[PDB]
């Protein structure tokens, strides 16, 4: 599949503490371009050039009808999470 | 720091066809960046990481390259990408831009449309007395301009600026300036503007005269 | 959307000082790096600075590094950026820029929104205020469906200066040159052409501002009348 628009999502849930040392939220997208592959990273904030996001949820993806649910485990410190323009600090452990 | 060479400075193609423009570095990059700027705004971002198209932008457009030797292809021109396009890298401390490359589109050969204006009431109370002739709406950039008074060339005082080209519909325009001093304007009677272009052999005549109406 | 606003430039003195800003909308601005881009007369692009995302580390270019200094404040969306010693060679319009390619090493790196830029004089001369001047047709006037005016602003120095008309309501048949110098003052033309039951049963006006002069001028569209 190809990239969606990064300049077109929204946070419909976000992220916070799944219960078992991993992160979850919720996206929704408002593209035209459907399916479509949804862009993800993270980085340790003294690393910006070092992807650190591992997922749990493999290929996140819009389908044609509703959102999108990712899914990441984190190492310990201050991280921030990218989802297209989207943006979202954590802290770790 | 890395030289960036950009070729050709000036593309010129008819809508429709495919072409490609050319950036070369001194010393080799691992990535290649290309921005758009069209005139009156900021550049903005088109290609990025070599081959990456930026939101928005046709996939008409692609980008290609390794090395010292990176690329920018159209496939089909179309008239709304008339603009100046630069490449960048960022591989070697410090970033650097490269020249530029503008792409003009072409179309079929217009004549233009051809206006005269007196001096203004406040200029003359001020003291002074520029006349101004807009030729607006043509293609192709080349044409010349010559004023006369009195049926006498007059070729002192005269300044011209061009625009670049309109993205809507492929044309040109240009104003030109004739400055003279508000007594001088007021001994004579007759002011004319002369337009020559490729389009016919005879120019396009404005004119006015001082005393009437 | 994403947004980037710059504040006024204007005229300085060869080794005096200014300070000009930017202010970001519509993303979280502690979350990327930025960055400062100039462009010269006659040159094209040239990086300036970027900053890290606290503003713990800062990078120049090395023939700028002491007359500049790069900096943030991530509550109130800003990043500023202070010139000092400046020289001639410093004129050029600035632009404040959005850095992007986290998690992919430096070489991936671009700049993904521009701001609308801000344009620095470095000069000795006086600033001078521009006279604007309305060009209305020939009297006795023209047949045919269409009328065009014109709108002359005669020197001024330093650039720019900024031309609408009707405030932005006009777009479609306006034609603005660039502008010329002239012994050291600069000259701009403008013209619009509208419907022949355009004007002048509707007004027609003739916006322009100066800000190193504090001008700012609305110049309406009269018919030609005979004046002893
Ligand atoms: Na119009």
């Amino acid at each position: 599949y190809s990239m969606c628009d990064k300049t077109k999502f929204k946070w419909k849930r976000v992220p916070v503490d799944s219960g078992h040392d991993t992160v979850v939220m919720e996206v929704s997208y408002t593209g035209s371009d459907k399916p479509c592959r949804i862009p993800v990273r993270a980085v340790a904030h003294g690393v910006p050039t070092i992807n650190v996001a591992m997922l749990i949820t493999p290929n996140p993806t819009i389908e044609t009808s509703g959102g999108g649910f990712i899914e990441m485990q984190l190492p310990p410190g201050d991280n921030i999470i990218y989802v297209g323009d989207l943006s979202q600090q954590w802290f770790q452990k | 720091q890395i030289v960036l060479t950009q070729s050709p400075a000036i593309l010129s193609a008819s809508p429709g066809e495919k072409v490609t423009m050319t950036c070369r570095a001194s010393s080799s990059v691992s990535y290649m960046h290309w921005y758009q700027q069209k005139p009156g705004s900021s550049p903005k971002s088109w290609i990025y990481a070599t081959s990456n198209l930026a939101s928005g932008v046709p996939t008409r457009f692609s980008g290609s390259g390794s090395g010292t030797s990176y690329s920018l292809t159209i496939s089909r021109v179309e008239a709304e990408d008339a603009a100046t396009y630069y490449c960048q890298q960022r591989s070697s401390n410090p970033r650097t831009f490269g020249g530029g490359t503008k792409l003009e589109i072409k179309r079929a050969d217009a004549a233009p449309t051809v206006s005269i204006f007196p001096p203004s009431s406040e200029q003359l109370t001020s003291g002074g007395a520029s006349v101004v002739c807009f030729l607006n709406n043509f293609y192709p950039k080349d044409i010349n301009v010559k004023w006369k008074i009195d049926g006498s060339e007059r070729q002192n005082g005269v300044l011209n600026s061009w625009t670049d080209q309109d993205s809507k519909d492929s044309t040109y325009s240009m104003s030109s300036t004739l400055t003279l001093t508000k007594d001088e304007y007021e001994r004579h009677n007759s002011y004319t503007c002369e337009a020559t272009h490729k389009t016919s052999t005879s120019p396009i005549v404005k004119s006015f005269n001082r005393n009437e109406c | 959307e994403v947004k980037l606003v710059e504040s006024e430039g204007g005229l300085v003195q060869p080794g005096s000082s200014m300070k000009v800003s930017c202010t970001a909308s519509g993303f979280t601005f502690s979350h990327y790096y930025m960055a400062w881009v100039r462009q010269v007369p006659e040159k094209g692009l040239e990086w300036v600075a970027n900053i890290n995302y606290d503003g713990t580390s800062t990078y120049y270019l090395d023939s700028l590094k002491s007359r500049f200094i790069i900096s943030r404040d991530n509550a109130n969306n800003i990043l500023y950026l202070q010139m000092s010693s400046l020289k001639s060679e410093d004129t050029a319009i600035y632009y404040c820029a959005r850095e992007e390619g986290y998690g992919n090493p430096y070489p991936y790196w671009y700049f993904d929104v521009w701001g609308t830029g801000t344009t620095v004089t470095v000069s000795s001369a006086k600033t001078t205020a521009p006279s604007v001047y309305p060009l209305a047709p020939v009297c006795g006037g023209t047949t045919g469906s269409s009328v065009t005016l014109g709108c002359l602003v005669k020197g001024y120095f330093p650039e720019p200066v900024t031309l609408t008309w009707n405030s932005g309501s006009l777009s479609s048949g306006v034609h603005t040159f660039p502008a010329l110098l002239q012994s050291g003052l600069y000259t701009l033309s403008s013209s619009v052409t509208v419907t022949s039951n355009t004007w002048p049963s509707q007004t027609i006006t003739c916006n322009v501002a100066h800000p190193a002069s504090s001008t700012k001028v609305d110049k309406k569209i009269e018919p030609r009348v005979p004046i002893t």
